[PDB]
């Protein structure tokens, strides 16, 4: 009802429980574009509405947060979504941006390459993706989970993402991976977020809210993903630029969130309890240092 | 004593009635903002809009060298305030103006020391 006035719509609790087969998604509104305010690219919008949501949530946000974008270029050679995560986080946060092509970034240090080709000797406070494959489109055959940069989003997830962490990577339709959602049952809480403005397409961000690091729910990513796309067949979801238009509370709240070392052995039921609720992150506090491999031949 | 001169050849290029470089990203802001011309987050007020520094940046967007002893740039990673009668061309606007160094306004849209 008031849906329109929100920054975009979450999937609502009892369709995570359903057991659905996957079928096609055929939206109500698929192909309709929502007005933008004069001059604001889609980029903009979406990602402010993600921010937006992301701001209703128990986010950790320490001192010194450090946030990796991947898929961040655009075919206009520039980053609108970094540029919007740059105006919501803190200032001095460190914000990593990557992508296969060539772009512009206002992101502490960009790297240009696959995304297989990154490595980090620091974990990370939050994982954003944006990342898609043009070839998503050709679609010939059943609509099967998809390995390529998934693959390599699951590996870095439990690699580099910090105890209490959480993430927000874009799926569609076609562009998604079921070991990606049986790993959002790692984090104390996950949803799949449609933006408003982009509700007329089968996109959404699966947002894994403060990572456990163990799962605390055995989820079936094939099953899940017929779920996600059950809701969106059966909601239609009214395109909707409102939220936009307030941007008085935009910037994500400094909370200033403990950091901690800890080891394997000192994970408790008290530290999974702060980590559940947003208010405790566990990685080392040193340096931050990220590398492109680069393959050399002729 | 050769170097690539951007600045003029962009000049030029709007002189003889070339399109403007697109693409800079508009940022969604209260417009209530202090209108200081270079900034952390955006601050533009009810007569600006704020743009995504590197966006607007001639050299960032021509990469090309930034000119200056160490190749530092005054806009990436920062918000640029631009005169809503000029956000057709935010990055000729940076070229052509200078910044208050007392009160960080645009000197001629906003800076009111002389
Ligand atoms: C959801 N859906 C999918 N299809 C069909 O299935 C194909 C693959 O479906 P998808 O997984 O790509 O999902 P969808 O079409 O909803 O994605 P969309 O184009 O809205 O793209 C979502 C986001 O992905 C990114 N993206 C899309 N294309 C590109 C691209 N070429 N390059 C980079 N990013 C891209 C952008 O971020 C974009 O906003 C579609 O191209 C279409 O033939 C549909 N057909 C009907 N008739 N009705 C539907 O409801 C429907
Ligand atoms: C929808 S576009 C990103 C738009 C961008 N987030 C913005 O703010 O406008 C998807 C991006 O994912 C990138 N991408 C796709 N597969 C990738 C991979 N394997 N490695 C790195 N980037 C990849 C593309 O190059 C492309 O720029
Ligand atoms: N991590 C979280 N941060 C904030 N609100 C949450 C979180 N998890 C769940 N909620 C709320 O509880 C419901 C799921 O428990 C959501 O639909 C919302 O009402
Ligand atoms: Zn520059
Ligand atoms: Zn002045």
């Amino acid at each position: 009802s008031s849906q329109a006035w929100q920054p975009g719509v979450a999937m609502p609790n009892l369709y995570k429980m359903q057991r659905m087969l996957l079928e096609k998604c055929d939206l109500q509104n698929y192909g309709d574009s929502a007005t933008l305010p004069k001059g604001i690219m889609m980029n903009v919008a979406k990602y402010t509405q993600l921010c937006q949501y992301l701001n209703t949530l128990t986010l950790a946000v320490p001192y010194n947060m450090r946030v990796i974008h991947f898929g961040a270029g655009s075919d206009k050679g520039v980053a609108p979504g970094t540029a919007v995560l740059r105006q919501w986080l803190p200032t001095g946060t460190l914000l990593v941006d990557s992508d296969l092509n060539d772009f512009v970034s206002d992101a502490d240090s960009t790297l240009i390459g696959d995304c297989a080709t990154v490595h980090t000797a620091n974990k990370w406070d939050l994982i954003i993706s944006d990342m898609y494959d043009p070839k998503t489109k050709n679609v010939t055959k059943e609509n099967d989970s998809k390995e390529g940069f998934f693959t390599y989003i699951c590996g870095f997830i439990q690699q580099k993402l910090a105890l209490g962490g959480s993430v927000a990577i874009k799926i569609t339709e076609h562009s998604w991976n079921a070991d990606l959602y049986k790993l959002m049952g790692h984090f104390a809480w996950w949803t799949a977020f449609v933006t408003n403005v982009n509700a007329s397409s089968s996109e959404a961000f699966l947002i894994g809210c403060n990572y456990l690091g163990k799962p605390r729910e055995q989820i079936d990513g094939y099953v899940m993903h017929a779920n996600y796309i059950f809701w969106r067949n059966t909601n239609p979801i009214q395109l909707s630029s409102y939220s936009l238009f307030d941007m008085s509370k935009f910037p994500l709240k400094l909370r200033g969130t403990a950091v901690m070392s800890l080891k394997e052995g000192q994970i408790n039921d008290m530290i999974l309890s702060l980590l559940s609720k947003g208010r405790l992150i566990i990685r080392e506090n040193n340096r931050v240092v990220i590398s492109s491999d680069v393959l050399v031949n002729n | 004593a050769f170097a690539v001169d951007a600045a003029k050849a962009y000049k030029d290029y709007l002189a003889s009635g070339g399109q403007p470089i697109t693409n800079c990203v508009k940022m969604l802001c209260t417009h209530t903002g202090t209108g200081q011309a270079i900034t952390v987050t955006p601050e533009a007020n009810m007569d600006q809009e704020s743009f995504g520094g590197a966006s607007c940046c001639l050299y960032c967007r021509c990469h090309i060298d930034h000119p200056n002893p160490k190749g530092f740039c005054d806009l990436k990673g920062k918000y640029v305030q631009i005169p809503t009668t000029c956000a057709n061309d935010p990055v000729g606007f940076t070229l052509k103006n200078t910044v208050c160094t007392v009160c960080g306004m645009w000197k001629g849209y906003g800076c009111s020391c002389d």
